[PDB]
Protein backbone atom coordinates (compact mmCIF):
# COMPACT_ATOMS: atom_id res chain seq x y z
CA UNK A 1 0.00 0.00 0.00
CA UNK A 2 3.02 2.34 -0.56
CA UNK A 3 2.64 3.74 2.81
CA UNK A 4 5.77 1.71 4.53
CA UNK A 5 9.45 1.75 2.28
CA UNK A 6 12.34 -0.67 1.86
CA UNK A 7 13.40 0.59 5.04
CA UNK A 8 10.26 0.74 7.45
CA UNK A 9 9.59 -3.01 6.61
CA UNK A 10 13.17 -3.86 7.37
CA UNK A 11 13.06 -2.83 10.92
CA UNK A 12 9.44 -3.83 11.84
CA UNK A 13 10.68 -7.04 10.82
CA UNK A 14 13.84 -6.83 12.72
CA UNK A 15 11.73 -5.17 15.96
CA UNK A 16 9.06 -7.16 16.05
CA UNK A 17 9.70 -10.30 13.77
CA UNK A 18 13.52 -11.25 14.03
CA UNK A 19 13.73 -12.50 17.49
CA UNK A 20 11.00 -14.69 18.21
CA UNK A 21 11.87 -16.11 15.17
CA UNK A 22 15.47 -16.68 15.90
CA UNK A 23 13.80 -18.43 19.16
CA UNK A 24 11.56 -20.59 17.42
CA UNK A 25 11.53 -24.58 17.34
CA UNK A 26 14.50 -26.19 15.03
CA UNK A 27 15.59 -22.49 14.22
CA UNK A 28 19.47 -22.20 14.00
CA UNK A 29 20.93 -18.81 12.43
CA UNK A 30 18.74 -16.01 11.28
CA UNK A 31 19.58 -13.36 8.62
CA UNK A 32 18.15 -10.19 8.37
CA UNK A 33 18.26 -8.84 4.46
CA UNK A 34 17.86 -5.69 5.89
CA UNK A 35 18.98 -3.74 8.87
CA UNK A 36 16.60 -2.44 12.43
CA UNK A 37 16.79 1.32 12.88
CA UNK A 38 18.85 2.96 15.16
CA UNK A 39 19.18 7.09 15.45
CA UNK A 40 21.30 8.36 12.98
CA UNK A 41 22.61 11.85 13.99
CA UNK A 42 24.20 12.78 10.74
CA UNK A 43 26.87 15.65 11.11
CA UNK A 44 27.62 18.07 9.05
CA UNK A 45 31.31 19.45 9.34
CA UNK A 46 30.21 23.25 7.99
CA UNK A 47 27.99 23.82 10.65
CA UNK A 48 30.45 21.92 13.36
CA UNK B 1 7.86 -9.51 30.08
CA UNK B 2 7.21 -12.47 28.16
CA UNK B 3 8.70 -13.75 25.03
CA UNK B 4 11.07 -11.00 24.44
CA UNK B 5 7.96 -8.62 24.74
CA UNK B 6 5.89 -6.81 27.44
CA UNK B 7 3.48 -8.38 29.02
CA UNK B 8 1.51 -8.57 32.42
CA UNK B 9 0.69 -12.55 33.53
CA UNK B 10 -3.22 -13.22 34.91
CA UNK B 11 -3.96 -16.22 36.46
CA UNK B 12 -7.07 -17.52 37.47
CA UNK B 13 -8.97 -21.18 37.68
CA UNK B 14 -12.62 -23.04 35.65
CA UNK B 15 -15.49 -22.57 38.24
CA UNK B 16 -16.98 -25.23 39.97
CA UNK B 17 -18.03 -28.56 37.40
CA UNK B 18 -16.08 -26.85 34.17
CA UNK B 19 -13.08 -28.17 32.48
CA UNK B 20 -10.12 -25.80 32.33
CA UNK B 21 -10.10 -26.46 28.35
CA UNK B 22 -14.23 -24.82 28.83
CA UNK B 23 -12.14 -21.97 30.94
CA UNK B 24 -9.43 -21.24 28.63
CA UNK B 25 -11.90 -20.94 25.55
CA UNK B 26 -13.70 -18.21 27.15
CA UNK B 27 -10.28 -16.11 28.24
CA UNK B 28 -9.64 -16.26 24.09
CA UNK B 29 -12.62 -14.82 23.25
CA UNK B 30 -12.70 -12.07 25.71
CA UNK B 31 -9.00 -11.31 24.59
CA UNK B 32 -10.76 -11.24 21.07
CA UNK B 33 -12.08 -8.20 22.01
CA UNK B 34 -9.37 -6.40 23.72
CA UNK B 35 -7.53 -3.00 22.12
CA UNK B 36 -5.35 -2.55 18.88
CA UNK B 37 -2.01 -4.42 19.05
CA UNK B 38 -2.78 -6.59 22.21
CA UNK B 39 -2.33 -10.07 21.97
CA UNK B 40 -1.66 -12.97 24.51
CA UNK B 41 -0.40 -16.80 24.88
CA UNK B 42 -0.42 -19.84 27.63
CA UNK B 43 2.60 -20.36 29.80
CA UNK B 44 3.03 -22.73 32.55
CA UNK B 45 0.23 -25.57 33.17
CA UNK B 46 -1.65 -23.83 30.56
CA UNK B 47 0.90 -24.48 27.98
CA UNK B 48 2.06 -28.19 28.70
Amino acid sequence: DGTMTQEDISDYVAANMKDAISRTSGVGDVQLFGSQYAMRIWMNPNEL
Amino acid sequence: RYNGLPSMEILGQAAPGKSTGEAMELMEQLASKLPTGVGYDWTGMSYQ
